[PDB]
């Protein structure tokens, strides 16, 4: 084939694997938790409605994402 | 080192010299003789190296006197050479190019990989030679024994 | 014909501003430019390959 | 010449000549030996003008 | 409101958005840089003056033998541009400097100067720039590309992932000065902060702070906030700001107000702090359990014993609480640490920090800089004062200081030159604030770190290097510095500095041959941003990090122009509207938006400044006031883009083009193409060889006219007026009286540049586009060049394409051109060559250029004249004799029976050897021009005398036609004087014009005026007499040839390559193709009217490659020729101008809003007829790049014709004469012709020359040798069973120097064997492996 | 002839590098012999033997010694352990990838009128690849008595 | 001057016709001709080796 078509297939692979990585991160399935899995605080049922199966609060979730920003 | 050894071997205090500045001359002379004799790849003689450095000194002097640069016809009158020795001198006094020079204008090549062979006989020529041998042999067979023998021998 | 997805910037992280247009329609400046990231990553890999 | 084959500047390196290695047994034991000996005893001179 | 020179034909132009900032002079980078380099500049800034000032004044070895500077001048060249391309000199300019050697006296601190010897001394020749930013180094017009390197300053790189393998990242920070020692910072995995001077060993990063006269207390109070602890009558009370304790576990209940505001154990939520702020707490008492791990900052020692209680930066415990308790310590200052935000970094690095005070740190730094050097007080103090803090060894150039201050978000643009306390302190605070969470790294691509050198700056740097290596010799010669004997030139040697500058301009990875094959290609080569070369990063070290596009390339580098292949992204193309900043960065335009108005004031923004605004986007509707028609409009803020309010945007983009370059903006319908296919499109449009009768773009993008004019090919009128004399060679404008200078008015003259070789061996031609007696506005194109039509760039020609497979003569990506395309000569392009035939000076004798040659009868020498150079006009073919030449060759040394032949026939084999220049096999052209050169020691032959005669008559005629005009202007001035004081109008012209000088006149100032003007006239006479003399002396005098040559003879062939299977044609959208069958007219398809579609591409190439652009272009071109044919009928049934007016005026208004309205009720009848005649070929439609023709507009412009709105036609096959089912596409696609022609790639070698060290095939002409039968091919031939084929593939055919001739004799004998033997390469391998101490042998059994 | 000194056009010669290295080694050997005849002090002969050691060690490999001895260029001059090694040594570069007489090339094209066992081919590449075959056949059919 | 290759074999060479350049060699001997016919002819390698 051509030097463009190979690049098309590689770009499709790259965007596919990215999109699947970020669909895998979202939960949308699990059992209701009723309270944080880190601090014990309650998860308000609105946030649980937005994501079925939120193992964390918003506070602990933000904290964990924020430590993970430095990738450790 | 060699020059300093010769200086030691040919020193005397009976002329009141200072040995440091005495041996400085011998050192510089021996190193000059060496840098002339065994520096160029193809070895040029001593007087030739003196002529070459004369040409370089005068080339620098003219290349800021005349402004642009001097021609051989002008060097043959600042220098007083026969106008043809200058051509031969400035032909000779240049180094050789390193045959592993990278002619990087390719995949990856070298100047050495581009110098063809000149003395090889073409396969066309070799075939023609063999054919001509055969032809002249049959021709000479197309003579008598005495004829062919004399015409081979002469 | 349909829209064309979400250009993935060469870091690996997928940009969140999708291309709500397609090739039968135009592509305004931002959208074509965002396409440029993934296009040039494809080139810079099928040049090393 | 030891096991390490870099010496680096940049850390990596991908599919471009990817996952390269040569075992080169019986060179590592002598190279590491030369290191541990050059460090422990004294610092050796190099070249001959400096000699 | 169009000019009379644009009404020739007026492009129908779609494209809504009213532009505001017309395209810049496309070459401003080149011209502006080299103008700033070489210009007398009374200020130390950019220019040679910067170079001289820095090196100078200079001084001898402390004894006052000084050598200062005065000024410099650029003397005129000896050879102008065209003679310097004809001959082969470097179009240089002599350099001249007014140095001054001044010497103070021995025992003279500052006493009066004793000697000052002044003189002007030569050095180098800085090659001057042509009009078009193209230097002329050795006959070949060369172009220096702008480099792209790191702006010296601060960076915060990341190095994320790989190191340490635990997923943890680091944050190194580098402070790179323009000159001086680096300074790196970095974290370990263990999180201690580590400093390092130039790439030497690591150190505890606090060591530099202690060495900056900082002790531990102020270190901790630099890098931390404070949390106090108190004991107010009970158990360790606490101060508590609400922000401190966000999201953490408590080792206590949150008690206050006699109340539980918070219960222990929970992580302190936000609403926690909200309620506490509704509380206003200043205090909560907690147990010792939470102070048992704090970090006490300030030093505590007893008030009664003065004893060391708790040291700085130790973690207290309860016993330590009591220890500092009972002797009166009420305040305990503790670091406010945390794992998320305010992490322990400086404290823990203090843990690692062995040294304590300034002395120990200085000692450690001193030993780290130079090993084994004993530590000493003043030693270390001076070392740390000269690492980063003294003018000598460390200088952030002002570029650097700007980056440094700006990158720390510091207000001032300019400041100090070197580091200082708060500089290093803010670098460390910024590194920490990066790693805490609040900040971002600056990846390498961001154009706030890519400062663009260009021709002026790099030439300045190389001349800088020249000056430093010369001032070595200057201070050397001033070692023995004599007072009144050595003038200020014996010291200085030109050939060093001149050699350096020549090395740059001719030996560099930047000074490279220009692409002269296409005006688009010239003007997209001069405009280029390269990352490679000296000072920049090469391929392997770098590296992907910079092969990529970063979100700040928008308007500063084309995203879709970069040569795919080995180095993508390293060869970015400078964008359309973009410039170079003052300091050197790239900067694009924007429109300043006021409160809600889009004010017109364009406003150049750099790359480091773009994020801190909120930029609108040019696809925004604005309603005749600069008001955005909505309340929200799409914008980009910091990379990210997102809908923003109406009153938030601070800038709107200038015009829709600025994202793209000039290469990719001449592609119609770029908005409908994948970025890769558009990249290949632009990258092939830069290559289209200029065809013979260049047509025009039937669909273009408006920019084509600017790229035609702003290149150098066309000839823009310097002043406007009437065209007095159009000729095939020149044009003679008579400049209007509006623009005609009062002194010696005269006229302009434009000697066109006819057929001359280009760097790519194509035909750079110029034809005249204006017919006699015509007006010409200022700034008009008078002479088309290569690929320019009436001032519009036509690279290829437009031809009637149709998408349908058709028997698979276009299978993969092929094209199927019908012989109606090859008959007309509409790709018949022209190629011109420069065949040389030198005549060297061998030791055996000199080669002559004699015509009398041995063993070539008068059958081939019929063409040569009496001197061995072919006639100007021969129709030589492959093999003739162009320059009959013979070299001496002694030593006949014949053989056996050959000698018998000599005896039988008496044929005397002369000592003469034929080595004439015979035409390279395959070409059949017309020798258009022969030039001869001669070292000035050889008697010029007969033909060289013809050529001097001819050129001298030419120059005489030209210079006479010049001097006529000049002395006519002087006559005009004298006449304008006579009207003052003695005006006698119509009895002053009847007599001869020469009889005006000898006319009397009143003895006023006016008579002395006639005196002066008579002197001017006679001086003009004498002066151009001598100027003709100087032309004749440039011709007649010899040449300065290479050493050892007598006379070189160049013969220019002019082949005319037509078109044929192999010649890659390709549209503008990156649809390649190798034309593969040149079909009869009959066999092609043909729509129902008779017209046979020319090219027949492959439909299977569009859906697989998202470049539907070409299909929209085909429909639009079809409609455009529809308008063209309607005009053709209306003109050929010739109706009346009213019909054409109504119809063309319909074609230009056409529906949707535009920026085009023409109003043809202003043209005269004898213009609209001209306009119609220039439109009958097809109405040229435009489409600005991202403002294209929306499809409904094309459907309507097809209805304006009579084509089918669907865009498709029923095509009747041309062989079977029956309708192709399912209507196909047709239309006119604009197709280039890339110069990968077939008769340059074809090659075949049966037995050529051979190499010298390794006897392998090495032939030259078209690599006149075998194909590289490399390694993987050998694996192929091993994979088969093929063993004999392989053997004769690399033993007989290739190397074994007996096997090959035995093979050839056997082949001619019709006996296909091969007596192989053993290769020659392995034999060389034995001799080499054996030259070492290695006995290699061959066992024999 | 494996390290030639070819006469290039103009008097300029383009020699290989082994001539340079051997010239250095022969110089140093002769100089050491000359020192021995005089019997210089031991610092002299020691430095000379070291120089000869470095010269020979640069002749063989020009590496493993720490710093190559580059020629009049700034480019390190190749040596006998380096004309065998590398992707340009005789092994990989002239014992596997060798040019080949009787070859050619061109732009490929489409050509659907072929059975799959016959590639098209130009008249001119054919008449340049098969000159020996042509010559044999033409001296066979007596259309040219001699090969010329 | 174009080597008019067959169409089907292009999948095997992995060669579109965008200007790609194939090289022709020639088998000199007689064993090499029988091998360029009985082992490397086009119509004896239609099954992919893998
Ligand atoms: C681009 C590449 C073709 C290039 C030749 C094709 C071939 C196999 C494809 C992946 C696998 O199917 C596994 C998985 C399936 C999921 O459904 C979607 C994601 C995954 C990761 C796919 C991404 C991509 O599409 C791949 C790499
Ligand atoms: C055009 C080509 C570069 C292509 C990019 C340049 C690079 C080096 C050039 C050779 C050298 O001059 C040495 C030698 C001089 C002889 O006298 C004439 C033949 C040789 C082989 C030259 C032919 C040609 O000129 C060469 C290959
Ligand atoms: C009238 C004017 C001077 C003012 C009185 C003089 C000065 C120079 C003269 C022209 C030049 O020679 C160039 C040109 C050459 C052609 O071959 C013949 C025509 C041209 C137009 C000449 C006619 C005329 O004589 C000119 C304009
Ligand atoms: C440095 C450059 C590499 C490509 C850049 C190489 C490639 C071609 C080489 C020249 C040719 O041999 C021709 C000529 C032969 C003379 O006799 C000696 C000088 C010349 C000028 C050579 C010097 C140098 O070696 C050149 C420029
Ligand atoms: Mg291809
Ligand atoms: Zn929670």
């Amino acid at each position: 084939s051509d030097e463009a078509d190979e690049a098309y297939s590689v770009t499709e692979q790259l965007t596919m694997t990215g999109i699947n990585r970020i669909r895998q991160k979202i939960n949308a399935h699990g059992i209701p938790v009723y309270l944080c899995e880190a601090c014990g605080n309650p998860i308000p049922e609105a946030r649980r409605k937005i994501f079925p199966g939120v193992t964390l609060c918003v506070e602990c979730q933000a904290y964990q994402e924020r430590q993970r920003k430095h990738y450790a | 080192n060699i020059g300093l050894m010769k200086a030691v071997d040919k020193f005397e205090y009976r002329r009141g010299y200072k040995f440091s500045t005495y041996a400085t001359w011998w050192i510089r002379q021996a190193i000059t003789r060496s840098i002339a004799d065994q520096a160029r790849t193809i070895r040029i003689p001593v007087h030739m190296i003196e002529t070459i450095n004369k040409l370089n000194r005068i080339s620098r002097q003219m290349l800021q006197e005349m402004g642009r640069e001097p021609t051989p016809e002008e060097l043959a009158e600042r220098m007083l050479m026969p106008e043809d020795k200058i051509r031969k001198v400035l032909k000779i006094a240049k180094e050789p190019i390193s045959m592993e020079t990278p002619i990087g204008d390719d995949e990856d090549s070298h100047l050495g990989d581009f110098i063809e062979d000149t003395t090889l006989e073409l396969p066309l020529d070799s075939a023609t030679t063999e054919s001509l041998r055969a032809a002249t042999h049959d021709v000479l067979a197309g003579l008598t024994a005495r004829e062919a023998k004399v015409l081979r021998m002469r | 014909a349909g829209m064309r997805g979400l250009m993935a910037k060469p870091d690996g992280s997928i940009i969140e501003t999708p291309i709500t247009a397609n090739f039968r329609e135009g592509l305004n400046v931002l959208q074509y430019f965002i396409s440029t990231h993934g296009a040039r990553k494809g080139l810079a890999d099928t040049a090393l390959k | 010449d030891m096991g390490i084959q870099v010496m680096e500047e940049a850390p990596d390196a991908d599919d471009l000549m990817l996952a390269e290695n040569t075992a080169d047994e019986d060179a590592a034991e002598a190279a590491a030996q030369v290191l541990s000996s050059v460090e422990s005893e004294i610092g050796r001179t190099t070249d001959p003008v400096r000699m | 409101v169009y000019s009379y020179t644009e009404k020739k034909r007026i492009r129908k132009d779609f494209g809504k958005r009213p532009q505001v900032l017309d395209v810049p002079y496309l070459l401003s980078i080149q011209l502006d840089s080299f103008q700033k380099f070489i210009e007398q500049d009374p200020e130390g800034q950019y220019g040679l003056e910067a170079a001289f000032r820095s090196v100078f004044p200079i001084q001898s070895y402390s004894g006052n033998s000084e050598l200062q500077y005065v000024s410099y001048r650029l003397g005129e060249p000896v050879f102008d541009v065209q003679e310097c391309q004809i001959r082969g000199v470097t179009y240089s300019a002599p350099l001249r400097v007014k140095l001054r050697l001044v010497i103070y006296e021995r025992e003279a601190p500052e006493g009066t100067v004793k000697d000052i010897k002044e003189q002007e001394v030569y050095m180098g020749e800085i090659p001057l720039m042509t009009d078009n930013g193209t230097f002329v180094i050795n006959g070949t017009e060369r172009v220096i590309v702008s480099q792209l390197h790191r702006s010296p300053g601060v960076f915060f790189d990341s190095d994320k992932g790989k190191t340490h393998s635990s997923g943890k990242v680091l944050y190194n920070a580098r402070i790179i000065p323009y000159r001086g020692s680096w300074l790196d910072f970095e974290f370990d995995p263990k999180d201690n902060l580590f400093v390092r001077i130039d790439r030497r060993r690591k150190l505890p990063a606090t060591i530099i702070l202690r060495a900056l006269n900082y002790t531990t207390e102020q270190i901790l109070d630099l890098f931390f906030e404070k949390v106090i602890f108190e004991i107010r009558d009970n158990k360790l009370q606490m101060e508590l700001v609400p922000e401190r304790l966000r999201g953490e576990t408590a080792s206590f209940d949150i008690e206050a107000n006699g109340k539980v505001y918070v219960e222990k154990g929970r992580r302190i939520t936000a609403r926690h702090i909200r309620q506490l702020e509704k509380d206003d707490v200043k205090l909560i008492e907690v147990p010792v359990e939470y102070i048992a791990g704090k970090v006490v900052a300030k030093d505590y020692i007893d008030e009664s014993t003065g004893e060391l209680i708790c040291a700085a930066n130790m973690e207290l415990s309860l016993d330590l609480l009591a220890k500092l308790s009972q002797s009166g310590h009420k305040r305990i200052e503790t670091l406010f640490t945390n794992d998320l935000d305010h992490g322990p970094y400086i404290s823990e690095t203090l843990r690692v920090d062995p040294t304590n005070d300034r002395l120990s740190a200085l000692v450690e730094i001193y030993r780290m800089m130079r090993p084994g050097e004993p530590p000493t007080r003043e030693a270390a103090e001076s070392l740390f004062e000269n690492l980063f803090f003294s003018e000598d060894r460390y200088d952030l150039s002002a570029v650097g200081r700007m980056k440094f201050n700006r990158s720390l978000l510091r207000e001032e643009i300019e400041g100090s030159g070197i580091l200082s306390k708060d500089d290093i302190i803010d670098v460390m605070k910024k590194l920490i604030d990066i790693r805490n969470g609040k900040g971002e790294v600056d990846d390498i691509d961001h154009l706030g770190n890519r400062r663009i050198r260009s021709v002026g700056e790099m030439a300045e740097n190389q001349f800088r290097v020249g000056l430093v290596r010369v001032e070595r010799a200057v201070k050397e010669r001033l070692s023995l510095g004599d007072l009144d004997t050595l003038m200020p030139q014996d010291m200085i040697n030109a050939k060093p500095i001149s050699a350096a500058v020549k090395e740059f301009f001719g030996s560099s990875q930047l000074s490279q041959f220009m692409d002269q094959n296409n005006p688009l290609s010239e003007i997209t080569h001069k405009r280029r941003i390269s990352a490679l070369g000296p000072g920049g990063l090469t391929r392997e070290r770098a590296g992907f990090e910079v092969r990529d596009v970063h979100p700040t390339h928008y308007g500063r580098v084309c995203p879709i122009e970069t040569p795919e292949g080995p180095n993508i992204g390293l060869i970015n193309s400078l964008s359309v509207y973009a410039q170079t900043n003052e300091y050197g960065f790239l900067e694009t335009p924007y429109r300043k938006v006021t409160d809600g108005v889009v004010t017109d004031e364009i406003h150049y923004l750099s790359a480091i400044e773009e994020g801190n605004y909120v930029i609108a986007q040019a696809n925004s509707n604005l309603d005749e006031e600069g008001h955005f028609v909505e309340d929200l409009v799409t914008c980009r803020s910091k990379g990210e883009s997102s809908l923003f309010s109406r009153d938030q945007v601070d800038y709107m983009d200038v015009s829709t083009q600025q994202v793209v370059s000039v290469g990719a903006s001449l592609i119609p319908f770029l908005e409908h193409d994948d970025a890769n296919r558009a990249l290949m499109g632009a990258n092939m449009q830069r290559q289209a060889v200029p065809t013979l009768r260049a047509d025009k773009p039937l669909v273009g993008t408006g920019m084509e006219r600017a790229v035609a004019v702003d290149s150098g090919v066309t000839a823009v009128a310097k002043r406007g007026g009437v065209v007095q004399y159009v000729d095939a060679s020149r044009i003679v404008i008579k400049v209007n009286e509006d623009e005609m200078y009062p002194g010696e008015a005269g006229i302009d003259i434009y000697n066109l540049t006819k057929y001359t070789r280009s760097n790519q061996n194509t035909c750079i031609n110029q034809m005249p586009c204006v017919s006699l007696g015509e007006p010409v506005e200022r700034g008009d194109v008078l002479a088309d060049g290569p690929s320019t039509d009436l001032g519009e760039l036509a690279l290829g020609q437009n031809m009637r394409v149709a998408f349908m497979p058709w028997n698979g003569y276009n299978f993969e990506d092929s094209i199927l051109v019908s012989e109606r395309v090859v008959q007309e000569d509409r790709f018949t392009t022209i190629h011109i060559q420069e065949l040389a035939c030198v005549s060297r000076d061998t030791k055996l004798g000199p080669e002559e250029i004699t015509a009398d040659i041995p063993n070539v009868g008068e059958a081939a020498l019929s063409k040569l004249d009496e001197s061995g150079i072919v006639y100007i006009g021969a129709e030589v073919t492959g093999g003739d004799i162009l320059v009959g030449k013979v070299t001496p060759k002694g030593e006949t040394q014949l053989t056996p029976e050959e000698k018998l032949l000599r005896a039988i026939f008496g044929e005397k084999a002369s000592d003469v050897k034929d080595s004439s220049l015979r035409v390279p096999n395959g070409v059949s052209g017309t020798v258009i021009d022969v030039q001869v050169f001669t070292r000035d020691g050889v008697e010029k032959d007969k033909r060289a005398l013809e050529i001097e005669e001819m050129q001298l008559k030419q120059a005489k005629k030209d210079l006479s036609e010049e001097l006529q005009i000049l002395e006519a202007g002087l006559f005009s001035r004298i006449r304008a004087v006579l009207v003052a004081g003695g005006v006698e109008a119509e009895k002053l012209d009847k007599l001869p014009r020469d009889r005006w000088l000898e006319l009397g006149l009143t003895d006023e100032e006016k008579q002395n005026q006639l005196e002066q003007l008579a002197e001017q006239y006679d001086e003009l006479k004498h002066e151009f007499e001598k100027k003709l003399e100087a032309k004749r002396r440039k011709i007649t005098q010899g040449d300065d040839l290479a050493p050892g040559v007598l006379k070189i003879v160049k013969v220019y062939l002019a082949v005319k390559r037509r078109i044929q299977p192999g010649d890659k044609m390709a549209g503008r959208h990156g649809n390649k193709g190798v034309i593969s069958k040149i079909n009869p007219i009959e066999d092609m398809p043909y729509d129902e009217n008779g017209t046979p579609v020319d090219i027949v591409l492959n439909p299977l190439g569009v859906p697989s490659r998202m470049n539907i652009g070409q299909i929209l272009e085909t429909h639009l071109g079809m409609a455009a020729k529809g308008i063209g044919d309607k005009i053709n009928a209306m003109l050929k049934q010739q109706q009346e101008v009213a019909k054409l007016r109504e119809f063309i005026q319909r074609a230009y208004d056409l529906g949707a809003d535009v920026r085009q309205k023409v109003d043809l009720s202003t043209f005269s009848d004898e213009e609209v007829m001209r306009l119609a005649e220039n439109l009958r070929k097809g109405m040229p439609i435009a489409t600005p790049v991202f403002d294209g023709a929306k499809e409904a507009e094309i459907k309507e412009l097809l209805k304006l014709g009579d084509l089918p709105t669907s865009g498709q036609i029923r095509l009747y096959d041309g062989r079977t004469g029956e309708q192709f089912e399912r209507p196909v596409t047709v239309g006119y696609m604009y197709m280039l012709k890339l110069n990968h022609l077939v008769d340059d790639k074809m090659h075949a070698r049966s037995t050529g020359s051979y190499s010298l060290v390794t006897q392998q095939p090495l032939g030259g002409k078209a690599q006149f040798g075998g194909q590289r039968f490399g390694e993987m091919e050998v694996w192929a031939l091993e994979a088969y069973g093929a063993a004999y084929t392989l053997q004769e593939m690399l033993t007989v055919k290739s190397d074994d120097v007996n096997g090959r001739t035995k093979m050839y004799k056997n082949i001619v004998d019709g006996n296909h064997q091969m007596e192989p033997g053993m290769p020659e390469s392995f034999n060389v391998l034995l001799k080499e492996i054996r030259s070492l101490g290695i006995n290699i042998e061959l066992e024999d059994e | 002839d494996l390290r030639p000194l070819v006469p290039l056009d103009g008097g300029r010669f383009a020699t290989s590098d082994l001539n340079d290295l051997y010239r250095r080694v022969i110089n140093r050997n002769n100089r050491l012999k000359r020192l021995l005849d005089l019997a210089a002090p031991d610092i002299i002969v020691r430095n000379e033997k070291r120089m000869l050691q470095e010269a020979v060690d640069a002749l063989l490999d020009n590496g493993r010694r720490g710093r190559a001895i580059t020629g009049s260029n700034k480019r390190p001059l190749k040596s006998l352990a380096d004309m065998i090694k590398g992707k340009q040594g005789r092994f990989r570069q002239n014992l596997l990838g060798k040019r080949v007489d009787y070859s050619g090339r061109s732009v490929i094209t489409v050509g659907p009128y072929l059975r799959l066992h016959q590639c098209g081919l130009p008249k001119k590449m054919a008449l340049e690849l098969f000159k020996p075959f042509i010559y044999g056949k033409l001296e066979l059919r007596g259309l040219a008595t001699t090969i010329k | 001057k174009a080597i008019q290759l067959h169409p089907l074999v292009c999948a095997a060479y992995n060669a579109d016709f965008d200007g790609d350049q194939m090289a022709v060699h020639v088998p000199l001997t007689l064993e090499a001709q029988l091998e360029a016919r009985a082992l490397m002819m086009s119509t004896n390698n239609i099954l992919s080796p893998a």
